[PDB]
């Protein structure tokens, strides 16, 4: 907003040059993020179903391998990123942009091949039925963080928007609703055990 | 006699020869103490196993016969020949009821559905074909080999049937829907022969690959293929995967099949002998000269101690397993 | 596969690039007719659900209203006037002028 | 004599360095993507 | 310079930087002026360079100075202390990777690093099969980033081939200074290996059009884009050529235009002893498959040698043009005995004997074009074997037909002619059926 504001301001013919410079340089940081974020999501819910899941190695062999491959070349990515963790140098790594499609298509590839793995896992948990593949996914993927599933239980329950959890995030003290009303449950359940 | 343990022994019952021509398949009657032998000569003879003693011949065929098949009840013979032709057999008065044209080139193998309404064809026109028993009309068309196909089995519930081709693959197709389900693609050279696992192997076979139980107690469909690289594989049909690699045959598997209490593989090939496999180890336990020429094809009694193989010596031997 | 709609909202729901903390407006600028407006019923009632074939059940955010544009409502039915606030624009409300 | 040294390379080599060309190359490098896969390796760049 | 890299606390002085000069004066003097001769002029050019030179050379009475490198130390070593008698191992028996170290093999390698690492463009000249492309990829494998291209000259290549090279493996891209050739890679030098540099055909003028392009390309640094006439700029090329002599029938001798920017080097056959150590190398290898024939591997060696020998004198290019015999015959010799020896638990001399026969059969009797050659061959691989080998069944190992099939087991193992002949009346019958 700023670049436009000085484009409509007269003086802007003599900082032309820069100003354009800077527009693109912004555009193409926009346009790398915007497919990084969902990049990093779908990895982060990937590799828990792929390493949380004892069975997915045989019942989805190829799809398997498939993901460790994938998994090691983003964590080469991202520790190349680490190395350097300056958004410019991020930003002038040799070919990230094309790099970074290659993953979201590769993970987009791996996540619409779980379909059976989905479907089967619906059976332990009833509720999961009215839960889409990609929330399914999410929750879980996502299991270990807890503090993200607090968006789903409005979707498997008539009136528990939220959970209540201790500080360590472990042990689940009780429900709650969308107005604030809470459930003390009188014997916590424990996530560890 | 253990009556899930007995292997075919060296001395043969009989030597029954009658054909003409190399005998192409052998099959048992399911219910009947009968024997069915086809042969290269367009004839399909009919032998008793327990006193070797031959019956009649099936003749109608213009070429040789390649396959032939029993229904669950027995009560009917499916038979296909070089003639392009499928030829259907009331087994209770030996006479052809039907006869279905369709194949545009030789049709090199039959089966009849577990249920026994369909038959499933291959030929070397790249296709399979399926066919109803009452009205003979060809209804299904499999396509998708890119070569002579050359064998098809359905699966016990029928659900799935399996095909070699000269492609050097083996196709798994759904009946119902007529996709294929996998493509297993490991042989070097062309397939031969095919073979479902029995569910009375299933534990057997998860035990001797190590495979884990599954959380739905079902292991997978599992297949096994002859082929000329002088190799038997076995696959597991849900994942995709050769489970084992079964070498010791000196030429071309010609064909392969459980004992019917799932604890070893009978096969024979190209090399005169009759192999008994121990999958458990992954190791031949037993093999047999069975003939003076090339062994075509074999087969196990379900309840019988009987395996029968016909030869290319025109040839038809019945072994007692003891 | 999400539709456009499906799609739209469920973009919104997620909420990735901070969509829940604007005012996000839905405009259905076209004709109405029941073989579409219907599957709006939930939505445009007290239950603010978009209930889709496969079981799923999409909630209406506080921040989002679904809009209509419309120059007749000859072929909706009643379902859909009852679930709806009205807004009558007259061609009096813009003069030539 | 095209046709011997189309021969030539091919027989030293394995390969004929102008023989995909334009279309032929994308068609042959999609193909060979997909060859791959189907081989069980993951290959993306056109000089692997 | 690099030296003083590894040394900072301690540069190179003075002295010692005139005794490294001075040693490594008389060694290039003596790769650059005698590289592309035999040994014995080598020893010549050494033997001269010692009678008029006033450095300190080495004070073996015999050993020439040629076998002698110069250490970063100042002082002549031997090139023998860099050969060590290695132990390949059994599954890389007589691979294409594996190069036995020998005398000659790293002279060759240390000589083409020198010039590779400059970018100097070099020709390796010498008999087929002598170990040219060998050697080079020797010594590519001590530079990691250079990307080596083969091409291969024939009577009919034409610039074109080296342009379909370039648009394959490089990319012209406009910079202010004109058009630039690179390639496609970064940080990579690549190397054109050019098999039959001097195969290409001579018009009536006297003139190999390729050999004038890659003159320009060497010289001149680049060469004409001929569609739009634009001069092209190579960066980051280099090329690498090898040929027979130029005595060899189908060979041009090369421009001395052409020469002049590019050092020869001369890699001539392996002396038999040479080829007894690689060879015997090879075969020790082999041997430990079963350990009761390890203590054959010599009389083994020795047999292979005397019979490669005897058939190179014996055939030569003067009666037909493909009786050319060379390592490489060698080398596939050594892989189909292993291959045999392979899958087979146990085996008796005898075996052994009659799988180097049928070998030898196969690789030395089958070009033969007239009845009486493969005569002398059969006569003379029974009398080779019974020299080396005495004291064994002759009757067992050397039934005429020598035939040997895995189409009537598992595995490659002698086969009787009439089991083999019924067996293929049979698979004959299937194939009238089938093709
Ligand atoms: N020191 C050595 N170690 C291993 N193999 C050798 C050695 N010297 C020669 N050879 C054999 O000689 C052959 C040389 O062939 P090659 O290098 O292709 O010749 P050219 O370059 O003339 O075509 C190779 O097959 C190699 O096995």
């Amino acid at each position: 907003n700023s670049v436009s504001a000085m484009k409509l301001s007269p003086y802007y013919k003599v900082f032309e040059e820069d100003a354009l410079s800077w527009e693109d340089k912004l555009n193409r940081i926009m346009a790398l993020f915007d497919v990084w974020i969902d990049v990093q999501r779908r990895w982060v819910y990937l590799e828990g179903i792929f390493t949380g899941s004892a069975d997915i190695k045989h019942l989805l062999p190829v799809e398997t391998q498939r993901f460790q491959s994938i998994s090691t070349e983003f964590l080469a990515l991202m520790k190349k990123v680490s190395k350097s963790p300056l958004v410019m140098d991020v930003l002038n790594i040799q070919g990230v942009q094309r790099s970074l499609e290659r993953l979201a298509d590769l993970l987009g590839k791996i996540q619409k091949a779980l379909g059976e793995y989905l479907e089967r896992e619906r059976s332990s948990f009833p509720r999961f039925y009215f839960v889409g593949d990609e929330d399914l996914l999410e929750i879980i993927g996502n299991s270990k963080n807890v503090a993200k599933l607090q968006k789903h239980f409005k979707k498997m329950f008539a009136g528990v928007s939220s959970i209540i959890l201790n500080e360590d995030n472990s042990v689940v003290l009780g429900i709650s609703s969308r107005e604030g009303e809470e459930v003390m449950f009188k014997t916590p359940v424990s996530i560890t055990e | 006699r253990d009556p899930k343990e007995w292997i075919p022994r060296p001395p043969e019952k009989y030597a029954l020869s009658g054909h003409r021509s190399p005998v192409t398949r052998v099959i048992f009657h399911p219910v009947f103490s009968v024997m069915v032998s086809a042969s290269e000569d367009a004839t399909i003879k009919v032998w008793d196993y327990e006193t070797g003693d031959f019956e009649r011949t099936l003749k109608g065929h213009t070429d040789s016969v390649q396959d032939i098949s029993f229904d669950h009840s027995g009560k009917l013979l499916a038979s296909c020949s070089a003639d392009m032709t499928i030829k259907l057999w009331d087994f209770q008065g030996f006479e052809c009821i039907r006869t279905m044209h369709g194949h545009d080139h030789n049709v090199s193998s039959v089966a009849i559905m577990p249920n026994g309404d369909h038959i499933v064809s291959a030929s070397r026109d790249k296709t399979i074909k399926m066919w109803e028993v009452q009205t003979g009309y060809c209804v299904k068309t499999f396509t998708g080999h890119r070569e002579w196909v050359r064998m098809v089995r359905p699966n016990q519930d029928g659900t799935l049937i399996a095909s070699c081709s000269n492609d050097q693959t083996v196709r798994v197709w759904v009946v119902a829907t007529k996709e294929c389900k996998a493509e297993l693609r490991e042989h070097e050279h062309v397939v031969e022969c095919i073979s479902w696992a029995p569910e009375s192997s299933y534990s057997s076979i998860s035990e001797a690959t190590g495979s884990e139980t599954k959380k739905s107690g079902k292991p997978g469909p599992f297949l096994l293929s002859g082929s000329r690289d002088k190799t038997i594989k076995m696959w597991d049909v849900s994942t995709g995967m050769c489970l084992m690699t079964l070498v010791g045959h000196d030429n071309w598997v010609r064909g392969v099949l459980f004992h019917s209490g799932g604890k070893f593989i009978l096969s024979c090939a190209d090399d005169k002998t009759l192999r008994v496999w121990d999958y458990k180890n992954k190791r031949c336990m037993k093999t047999l000269n069975a003939h003076e020429h090339f062994v075509t094809s074999l087969d196990f009694h379900k309840t019988a101690p009987y395996v029968v193989t016909g030869s290319v010596d025109q040839t038809v031997k019945v072994w007692e397993c003891r | 596969t999400d539709g456009l709609f499906t799609h739209v909202l469920r973009k919104i729901i997620d909420s990735v690039r901070g969509e829940l903390q604007k005012r996000q407006w839905i405009v259905f600028d076209g004709d109405v007719d029941p073989e579409w407006v219907e599957n709006l019923n939930s939505v445009l009632d007290d239950n603010k659900l978009l209930t889709l074939p496969n079981g799923e059940r999409l909630s209406l955010p506080p921040n989002v209203r679904i809009m209509f544009e419309v120059q007749d409502l000859k072929y909706a039915t009643l379902a859909t006037v009852s679930r709806c606030g009205m807004v009558w624009f007259s061609e009096d409300v813009l003069s030539t002028d | 004599s095209g046709f011997l040294e189309r021969m030539n390379t091919l027989l030293a080599n394995g390969e004929v360095p102008g023989l995909f060309e334009g279309d032929e190359y994308a068609t042959l490098m999609t193909q060979c993507k997909e060859g791959a896969q189907k081989e069980g390796l993951m290959l993306d760049s056109h000089e692997e | 310079a690099q030296y003083n890299a590894n040394h900072p606390d301690f540069p190179m002085q003075i002295e010692q930087l005139e005794r490294y000069i001075q040693r490594y004066l008389v060694y290039a003097i003596l790769w650059s002026l005698s590289g592309d001769s035999r040994l014995k002029m080598r020893a010549e050019l050494g033997e001269y360079i010692r009678r008029i030179t006033t450095v300190p050379l080495p004070t073996a009475p015999n050993i020439p100075i040629i076998d002698y490198e110069v250490s970063i130390s100042g002082e002549w070593s031997p090139w023998q202390a860099k050969v060590p008698q290695i132990e390949v191992e059994t599954h890389k028996v007589a691979a294409p990777d594996v190069v036995v170290p020998t005398l000659d093999t790293v002279r060759h390698e240390a000589l083409l690093y020198t010039w590779l690492a400059e970018h100097k463009p070099l020709v390796l000249c010498g008999p087929p099969g002598s170990g040219k492309t060998m050697t080079l990829f020797s010594a590519l494998r001590a530079l990691p980033d250079m990307e080596v291209v083969g091409l291969n000259f024939s009577s009919a290549t034409t610039p074109e081939l080296l342009l379909k090279t370039f648009d394959h493996y490089c990319e012209y891209r406009r910079t202010p200074n004109g058009v630039v050739l690179a390639p496609v890679q970064l940080g990579k030098w690549l190397v054109l290996f050019c098999d039959e540099i001097n195969l290409p055909d001579m018009d009536k003028y006297g003139t190999q059009r390729v050999i004038s392009f890659i003159r320009q390309m060497v010289e001149h640094g680049g060469f004409y884009r001929t569609s739009d006439q634009t001069w092209v700029k190579l960066e980051r090329i280099q090329f690498v050529g090898a040929c027979n002599p130029p005595t060899d029938p189908g060979r041009k001798p090369l421009s001395h235009r052409f020469l002049r920017h590019v050092p020869v080097v001369y890699v001539d056959y392996p002396g038999p002893a040479s080829l007894t150590q690689i060879y015997g190398t090879f075969n020790r290898a082999m041997l430990r498959l079963i350990p009761s024939l390890r203590t054959y591997a010599e009389p083994l060696t020795a047999a292979m040698v005397e019979f490669y020998t005897m058939s190179q004198e014996r055939f030569t290019q003067d009666t037909q043009p493909h009786y050319i015999y060379s390592p490489r015959e060698m080398t596939r010799w050594v892989r189909g005995i292993f291959e045999a020896l392979r899958p087979l638990e146990t085996l008796p001399v005898e075996g052994l004997i009659r799988i180097w026969a049928h070998e030898a059969l196969r690789l030395f009797q089958d070009r033969l074009v007239e009845d009486e050659e493969r005569r002398w061959t059969d006569e003379n691989i029974d009398t080779v074997a019974l020299k080396h080998f005495p004291n064994i069944d002759r009757e067992k190992a050397m039934s005429r037909p020598i035939l040997y099939s895995n189409w009537l087991s598992k595995d490659y193992i002698p086969v009787d002619q009439e089991e083999l002949r019924d067996y293929v009346k049979a698979r004959l019958k299937v194939f009238y059926e089938e093709e």
